[PDB]
């Protein structure tokens, strides 16, 4: 809709003197484009493997 | 629940190498003196569904008539509605 | 994105295959299924039709702008080369792939065991097969603009894909 | 947020623009996101006013701690151990809130190029010169001291920079 | 391309080179000489904040053309005249640009006929 | 899988089925017992090709130790039976 | 040989490259200096365009 | 009502605290969430200022 | 696999195991059914021509040259049925394969469910402690003075005797035991 | 004819093109016979050991013992200082590390030159 | 630092006195007793030091250590409550007094304000290990093997004690806050090379050094079961304390004396690799992976950066963890088979699948798998060496590769496969030794939460 | 959860009419997507815009003086 894009530095790990490690997530265009499709993926390919795999 | 039901072996002598391509490798054979000694063995592959066959350009075109004639209804109805 | 889809869809269609066929893998044993088995089938020529670049297909929306921006760039002349008979070598892998198991008389034992008729099987390979439908063009179109399009190019220069494939 | 300083972490007026809706047909956005506050917003705003209402009804106090100043290494015997163990304490937390102000600026600089984000490095200039400026003078008084550095190997340090910047001057005065 | 074998097989001096070009004062065919126009500001195509390999003189198209897409977002097709416009402007300059290449081929053409015309003079 | 149980009565239904195809061998005079080599007056070529119709048609191959000593359709079924570990 | 073979043929398509009869890219505002790196107290040397 | 039970145990609770956390504590500390500026075009008007951008060169048209 | 090693192959043996792999690598080469069905008629057209050879030391020079044949035109990927030791699934269910004196470690309350296959068990255990008594002296007798010279066990000749060395042979898992 | 296949080291000769195959002597065969005797010897012992219903426990292979023992232990009494093991082990256990150190020192003499003349761009270059 | 002490030294009285029955029990709660009491030591400052007397200080260096140290003592009492059944229980109850001794001597050797003091229990942590390995061991090469752990030892810890009074005669204390606050460069000189020498093969003997290694396969392996653990968790990290605190003197020498040995440490971690890669025995496996860990571990210290040191702490705690976890599965498989050897005994995931579990996250543990610390340690290691040089990677990458393939070799050849079929007395596995596994795998993944309690002083 | 279908034994395995509709649906739906996007879009495979010819253009706008001013 608007070009949407985040960055959620939540949980901070740990400091090494001048460097700051943290749990950091990047929430641009590649990351919420490739989200879907990969979920989606995984869905199709779980519910094919109930079958292939029933025995 | 399974597939238990007893299935029967059909009879031996329905497969005849008549009508197949195996007539002409018998030929082709008797042509120089042999025979095969199994060629009714696999005449199951040309008795039943699978006589019929289908080429490349039809195998990619499997959906096209249908395909066509839903296009040419929305064309119309395109052209119909449009021009209004 | 585009792989994603029709990748995955041609894996769930051979792996149907082998399923149905005993677990033989090998394209030897594999004869007429364009009957034998319809909804795999057309899944799978439908992911090869795609995979190959058919105009307004998930495969066109990507690879076509692909070998556009390759041939229209400073770059190595065997790169293009190389590209370009890869994608003819991609059209005859799929070639080689559509007529070994579906065209030929069967080769499989004669205790046939193949059976399609299960709702997870099919509900699976359809969810992928819309998507290599539409996907292409509904991503294509509902992404903003990132890079400058290539808008003139010469006749036999636009057509170039399409003529190897 | 009053939680934080606006001074030490500054932030553009952040203009957004207004809705204009050239169609009408309805954007599926502006509907899932008035569902999302109808069913998430408000039960946690409830369940944050009754925690907050719990914290006010038990308040308490923590300060932050002061430390006063004591003289430096450039101002200790040669085996007077209790007040260079003292400047040694003083130098040490000097490197800690010199390590911090560094992590301040570096905060400000990844904050400011996501912020900028096409256009960040036309923009981002600022926040760029002042952490080079930051990271030299660190880099001058820190860098390459060991594993096993102090207040001594600092002000050594520090004595053979300050020789060669004056015997350069000198030379450059007499060429 | 066919210039690539002209070049790679024929004479290379007698074709330009891509990377130090132009080789030619701007101002040696002719003194008219009319300057690009750009509409589009510093400033607004910074807001924008396109790409820095989208900030040409095509800039303006391209700035209705996110106009649209923002405005009418879930109609994905509504706005395709800005798209037009767009890819209008930028044929528009790579035309500009391969009048620009053809300009310095025949230049070299006719500054190389000119020495040989020279040469064969002096010569004679 | 979905693959049905096979019992003794189909292996030995298949054996005799695929020997009947056989044009070399008389439908007529062939029986589960009999020997190949005498009864049915085979060569030791055509035993091998047994085998080898055998292996195509119940999808496993014999080892060739064991192939080359099996002179009788009843122990061909023994055979595969084992091979299988068919019940009944 | 066919990785030798490759390599050589690399290092030839390198030597010689594949372009269009195209002219250099042009940008507007100095070459775009001010939005490339910056510096904004130099006032460098302007490049003006050809409209042909 | 498995679906209304899955939806109300395996979405709704984890967002409740994800949102709970996101919005109380990580917020609270400064750049914790940093979000692209939103893009201007000329046309648009502020909320917070109400000022409006002025429009461009009005450059010729055609085709 | 079953039947015990000879100390050599002979040549009718040799002979037999190259008409073999070579119908097999042709099936392989000749993918359709009618085109491998003409070869191999024409191979073995041309393999019986030497039939009635009678010396020696020429069909030994035979079946050299074929050798050499063979490897030349070998199909570099030749069709391998799936459980065949180059199949695709050749040890696919060796991971479920559990030997059969697990079951004796099995807890009091696991062993209360199944009581019937544990008596069951109990009885064929008796049955081989009994047996293996047996089979042992049995063996004992039947061996030759300075040992065995080849794998292959007798059978069991008495009224109640069962073959010799039958516990590790009768109680295999299963072929497809999950 | 046909093109003739070389053997090597990491692709052996296939038993079906092995000459000596071909040509048999009566002595042959008498080895092949006794090469199945000790075999069957062998197998009958294992078979004897392997069904004993009282036994209940590892049977133990001469044969792996001798291997390990063979590989880890028994190396060193049948050390001999030869010429081909002298200068092996000289080769293998000095070289690699002399070659190691000149490339480190060569690298950090340029390096601390380098540093020295002041032309190495440190910048941002604060820990180490 | 006594409220340590006095409950280790009480947990002697409590062990001879206690019951025929109930030795094992009570050894095992109230350690795990005093190891909740020595947590209380991870609490420390950015400043000097837990300055609790003259004689014991506590730094976060030496608290890591301790905890570990106070930790492995019930999981040996675990793992050897098996193999001593059918021992007296005078033995058993010396057994037991070997083990608490050798705690208390790793204890009081942690703490060592002074350096003449961190010498004698230094050297002091020796006896009881070598009763332990030469009385309590199965097969006949391990008075052999004692031999070596002894001698090697002695002939670089000899020389160490002499530059240590030494120092005392010239700089006058041996105080470890004095020597830091008074150092004074090291002269290039003969006789300041010869005592960087001294100080510096003393520890580098008991890494091991690449070269230098040849006794600890040998003890690894002929010690039992507690022996190995105490042996491979807390006895090689004395050597990486002992360098990092001995070196703050031996500046500016270090630049260049740290050449020989790098370098035998660089191309080290090569070899014990790939020497991982043709075994035929489990220990001897494990005791090269530790010597290729410990050549790492050489390389950070004498690397002398900040980075180093955090890394080279963070690998000591996680290749102790490791290394006591693989010794144990490794002793388990060995009480059911009692060959010891790879190859004999295949395919016991199917047979022991919970097993398998703890031997696949025990080897990908090993395996320095992020965002494990063993992979926190290496990655500040390297990143480190690659300031100190760009080409350092190359080997660096290299020993990353050999790693991976040995421990998944020794995941695929026990667990993976085919069963032995002659093999019938492969019994389920005890609550006693998944407790073990359990005990040794959590606090690892404890620990990756909260990295900062295990990256020393110079954090 | 499907239906009961029985082995043949070499012949035609049984086919539903569920299956078979279902296929060709799907690839009449293809075709019919294929086609209507060639319709309405044929400018992004035939092209949109003219490619010029370089020596069409008079040397008057191209800048060139005829071989004798400069
Ligand atoms: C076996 C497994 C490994 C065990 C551990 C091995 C590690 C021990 C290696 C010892 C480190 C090196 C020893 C001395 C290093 C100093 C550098 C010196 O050797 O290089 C040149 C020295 O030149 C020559 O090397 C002189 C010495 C020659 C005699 C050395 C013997 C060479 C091989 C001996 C190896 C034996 C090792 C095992 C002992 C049992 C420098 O020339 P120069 O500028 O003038 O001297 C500078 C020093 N000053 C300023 C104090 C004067
Ligand atoms: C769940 C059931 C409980 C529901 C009620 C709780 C609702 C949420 C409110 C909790 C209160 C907030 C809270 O948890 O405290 C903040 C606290 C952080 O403490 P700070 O001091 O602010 O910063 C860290 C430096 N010390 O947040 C948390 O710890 C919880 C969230 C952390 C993120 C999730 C952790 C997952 C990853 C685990 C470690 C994995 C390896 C590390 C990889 C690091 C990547 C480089
Ligand atoms: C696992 C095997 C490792 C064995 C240890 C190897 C390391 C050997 C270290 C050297 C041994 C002696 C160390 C000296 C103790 C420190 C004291 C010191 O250095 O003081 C020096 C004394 O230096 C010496 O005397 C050292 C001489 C060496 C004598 C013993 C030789 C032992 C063998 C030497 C070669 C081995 C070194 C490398 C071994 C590599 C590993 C095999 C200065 O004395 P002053 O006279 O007061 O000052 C001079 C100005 N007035
Ligand atoms: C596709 C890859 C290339 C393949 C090429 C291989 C070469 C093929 C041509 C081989 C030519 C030969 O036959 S080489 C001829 C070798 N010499 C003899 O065969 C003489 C005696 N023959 C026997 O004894 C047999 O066993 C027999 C009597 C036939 C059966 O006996 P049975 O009663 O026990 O069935």
């Amino acid at each position: 809709h608007t070009g949407q894009e985040m960055i959620i530095s939540n949980w901070h790990w740990m400091t090494l003197q001048t460097v700051e490690l943290s749990l950091s997530f990047k929430m641009d265009y590649f990351s919420v484009m490739f989200i879907p499709v990969a979920l989606f993926v995984t869905w199709s390919i779980m519910e094919f493997s109930m079958w292939y795999m029933h025995s | 629940e399974h597939g238990h039901s007893k299935m029967e072996l059909p009879d031996y002598k329905q497969w005849k190498i008549e009508g197949t391509p195996l007539e002409t490798v018998q030929e082709k054979l008797a042509a120089r003196g042999l025979r095969d000694p199994w060629g009714r063995n696999e005449a199951w592959r040309y008795s039943g569904g699978f006589a019929n066959n289908v080429s490349f350009v039809g195998a990619l075109l499997k959906g096209f008539k249908w395909g066509f004639a839903a296009f040419v209804v929305a064309v119309g109805a395109e052209y119909y509605l449009e021009s209004q | 994105c585009m792989h994603a889809f029709f990748k995955a869809m041609l894996f769930m269609c051979s792996g149907s295959i082998i399923h149905s066929l005993n677990d033989e893998q090998d394209i030897r044993k594999m004869g007429g299924l364009y009957k034998a088995m319809p909804f795999t089938t057309t899944a799978l020529i439908i992911g090869s039709l795609a995979l190959t670049g058919m105009p307004y297909l998930t495969g066109f929306y990507s690879k076509d702008l692909i070998i556009e921006a390759v041939n229209m760039s400073y770059t190595n002349a065997w790169a293009l080369l190389m590209t370009l008979i890869a994608t003819s070598l991609t059209a005859a892998y799929s070639t080689r792939i559509i007529f070994f198991a579906f065209l030929g008389k069967p080769r499989f034992p004669p205790l046939v065991l193949i059976n399609e008729n299960n709702p997870l099987l099919i509900n699976s390979i359809k969810r992928l097969l819309i998507g290599s439908i539409f996907a292409g063009f509904i991503i294509s179109n509902n992404i903003p603009p990132m890079t400058v399009p290539n808008t003139t190019m010469p006749l036999y220069m636009k057509m170039t894909a399409l003529i190897v494939t | 947020p009053d939680s934080w300083d606006k001074d030490v972490y500054p932030e553009p007026p952040r203009r957004t623009p207004a809705p204009a809706p050239q169609t009408s047909l309805p954007n599926p956005v502006t509907y899932l996101t008035k569902i999302f506050d109808l069913l998430v917003d408000r039960p946690v705003t409830l369940a944050r006013e009754f925690i907050e209402q719990q914290h006010a009804k038990n308040r308490y106090y923590y300060y932050h701690r002061e430390f006063r100043r004591v003289p430096d290494i450039t101002e200790c015997e040669e085996k007077d151990i209790l007040c260079m163990f003292e400047a040694e304490m003083q130098w040490r937390r000097d490197y800690k809130v010199d390590q911090e102000i560094v992590n301040i600026i570096q905060e400000r600089l990844k904050a400011c190029q996501q912020r900028e984000g096409e256009s960040y490095r036309q923009n981002c200039a600022k926040e760029l010169e002042q952490f080079t400026q930051v990271s030299k003078a660190f880099q001058d008084r820190y860098s390459d001291l060991g594993a096993h550095y102090s207040a001594r190997k600092c002000l050594a340090k520090q004595k053979q920079r300050m020789l060669a910047e004056r015997k350069a001057a000198k030379e450059a005065a007499a060429a | 391309g066919a210039h690539l074998a002209r070049r790679y097989l024929g004479d290379a001096s007698k074709e330009p080179d891509p990377l130090r070009m132009p080789t030619f004062p701007p101002d040696y065919g002719f003194p008219e000489r009319k300057e690009r126009e750009m509409v589009a500001t510093q400033q607004e195509m910074n807001d924008a904040q396109l790409m820095l390999q989208q900030r040409d003189y095509c800039a303006h198209y391209l700035i209705q053309l996110l106009k649209c897409k923002r405005d009418s977002f879930p109609n994905f097709l509504a706005c395709k005249h800005e798209q037009h416009d767009w890819d209008y402007c930028e044929h528009l300059d790579y035309v500009k640009r391969m009048k620009e290449f053809e300009r310095e081929r025949r230049l070299l053409q006719r500054k190389k006929r000119r020495e040989q015309r020279e040469a064969e003079m002096a010569r004679g | 899988s979905d693959a049905p149980p096979l019992t003794l009565e189909a292996i030995k239904d298949r054996v005799l089925y695929v020997l009947k195809l056989y044009d070399k061998i008389d439908p007529e005079k062939l029986s589960v017992n009999s020997h190949f080599m005498k009864d049915l007056g085979l060569d030791s070529l055509d035993q091998v090709e047994i085998i080898m119709a055998m292996e195509d048609e119940f999808g496993f191959e014999i080892p060739d130790i064991d192939a080359e000593k099996l002179m009788c359709p009843q122990e061909i079924v023994d055979y595969i039976a084992d091979k299988k570990d068919v019940y009944e | 040989g066919f990785v030798a073979f490759m390599l050589f043929m690399f290092w030839v398509g390198e030597i010689y490259p594949s372009y269009q009869p195209v002219g250099p890219k042009q940008y507007p505002y100095n070459d775009l200096y001010l939005e490339r790196g910056g510096d904004p107290t130099k006032e460098p040397e302007p490049v003006v365009h050809y409209e042909i | 009502y498995r679906h209304s039970i899955f939806a109300v145990t395996h979405v709704l609770i984890p967002v409740w605290i994800i949102h709970y956390y996101l919005k109380y504590h990580v917020t609270a500390k400064p750049y914790t969430v940093v979000e692209r500026k939103p893009r201007i075009f000329p046309g648009d008007t502020i909320l917070e200022t109400g000022e409006v951008i002025p429009l461009m060169k009005e450059f010729p048209d055609q085709h | 696999a079953f039947s015990a090693p000879a100390a050599y192959l002979t040549h009718q043996q040799k002979v037999l195991r190259l008409y073999k792999r070579a119908l097999r690598h042709l099936e392989s080469w000749c993918v359709h059914r009618d085109k491998y069905r003409y070869f191999a008629c024409l191979m073995r057209a041309r393999f019986d021509e030497h039939k009635n050879e009678k010396d020696m030391v020429k069909a030994t020079q035979l079946l050299r040259q074929a050798e050499e044949e063979f490897w030349y035109g070998q199909h570099p990927q030749p069709y391998i049925f799936p459980e065949s030791p180059g199949g695709t699934s050749y040890e696919r269910y060796e991971c479920y394969k559990v030997p059969e004196w697990c079951l004796d470690d099995w807890h009091p309350s696991e062993k209360a469910m199944y009581p019937d296959y544990f008596a069951k068990r109990e009885q064929w255990k008796r049955l081989r402690r009994e047996s293996w008594e047996r089979e042992v002296k049995q063996l004992q007798e039947e061996t030759p003075p300075g040992g065995p010279r080849t794998e292959a066990l007798p059978p069991a000749r008495k009224e109640g005797d069962l073959p010799p060395l039958w516990w590790h042979i009768v109680t295999r898992p299963r072929e497809r035991p999950m | 004819s046909f093109p003739k296949y070389k053997p090597s080291r990491l692709a052996t000769l296939p038993a079906t093109l092995d000459p000596a195959e071909y040509d048999i002597s009566p002595e042959t065969r008498k080895a092949q016979a006794e090469r199945l005797a000790i075999r069957s010897r062998l197998k009958r012992e294992y078979l004897l050991q392997y069904n004993d219903p009282n036994r209940l426990g590892v049977i133990e292979d001469p044969a792996l013992i001798r291997w390990t023992y063979a590989r880890s232990a028994n190396i060193y009494p049948n050390f001999r200082p030869t010429p081909k093991t002298s200068l092996l082990g000289a080769l293998f256990g000095i070289g690699p590390l002399f070659f190691w150190y000149y490339v480190f020192k060569t690298d950090r003499d340029k390096k601390e030159k380098l540093i020295q003349e002041g032309k190495l761009d440190q910048t941002f270059n604060i820990s180490y | 630092m006594l409220k340590i002490i006095i409950p280790t030294t009480m947990l002697l009285p409590m062990t001879w006195m206690s019951k025929h029955n109930m030795i094992w029990i009570n050894a095992t709660v109230h350690s795990l007793l005093i190891s909740l009491i020595s947590l209380s030591l991870l609490n420390q400052l950015g400043e000097n030091s837990l300055n609790f007397s003259l004689t014991f200080f506590s730094d976060s260096l030496s608290a890591p250590l301790l905890v570990l140290t106070t930790w492995l003592l019930p999981l040996m009492l675990m793992a050897s409550q098996s193999h001593l059944s059918k021992e007296t229980t005078t033995r058993k109850k010396l057994y037991i007094t070997m083990l608490i001794l050798l705690q208390l001597f790793l204890i009081m050797t942690f703490t060592a304000t002074e350096l003449i003091l961190f010498y004698i229990l230094f050297e002091a942590t020796l006896v009881p290990t070598l009763i332990i390995i030469t009385r309590w061991g199965n097969q006949t090469e391990r008075l052999n093997a004692g031999l070596y752990f002894l001698f090697y030892t002695l002939a670089g810890s000899l020389p160490l004690l002499v530059a240590l009074v030494y120092i005392q005669n010239t700089t006058g204390s041996l105080n470890f806050l004095i020597i830091h606050y008074w150092s004074h460069p090291l002269s290039n000189s003969w006789s300041n090379i010869f005592m960087w020498l001294a100080c510096i093969m003393a520890f580098m003997v008991k890494m091991p050094l690449y070269g230098l290694h040849l006794w600890l396969p040998k003890a690894h392996v002929e010690a039992p079961i507690a022996g190995s653990m105490v042996l491979a968790a807390v006895l090689l990290k004395l050597g990486g304390y002992g360098m990092m605190r001995i070196t703050t003197i031996l500046n500016p020498l270090t630049n260049y004396m740290a050449y020989p040995f790098l370098m035998l440490s660089m191309w080290g971690m090569i070899m014990t690799s790939s020497i991982c890669l043709r075994q035929t025995d489990l220990k001897s496996l494990i005791a090269y992976s530790s010597v290729s860990h410990m050549a790492l571990v050489i390389v950070a210290i004498m690397i002398q950066t900040p980075w180093s040191f955090m890394g080279a702490t963070a690998l000591m705690i996680a290749h102790g963890l490791t290394s006591s976890m693989l010794f144990c599965l490794a002793n388990t498989n060995y009480e059911r088979v009692h060959s010891r050897t790879m190859i004999l005994a295949r395919g016991l995931q199917t047979l022991l699948p919970l097993m398998a579990t703890w031997w696949l996250v025990a080897s990908l543990t090993n395996l320095a798998l992020p965002p494990s610390i063993n992979l926190i340690g290496e990655l500040f290691i390297i990143t480190a060496s690659f300031s100190w040089s760009n080409i350092t990677i190359i080997l660096m990458g290299m020993n990353m590769m050999i790693t991976a393939l040995y421990s998944l070799y020794m995941l695929i050849t026990t667990q993976r496969g085919k069963y032995t079929h002659h093999i019938n007395n492969i019994k389920p596995s005890f609550t006693r030794e998944n407790a073990l596994m359990a005990l040794h795998i959590l606090p690892l993944l404890l620990l990756t939460l909260n990295p900062k309690m295990i990256l020393g002083p110079l954090y | 959860g499907g239906v009961h279908i029985e082995p043949r034994y070499r012949q035609f395995p049984q086919l539903t009419r569920s299956q078979l509709i279902q296929a060709e649906f799907f690839s009449a739906t293809m075709w019919f997507w294929i086609l209507w996007r060639f319709w309405h879009d044929s400018d992004a495979v035939l092209g949109h815009f003219p490619y010029p010819d370089p020596s069409q253009w008079t040397d008057e706008e191209l800048g060139i003086l005829p071989d004798d001013e400069d």
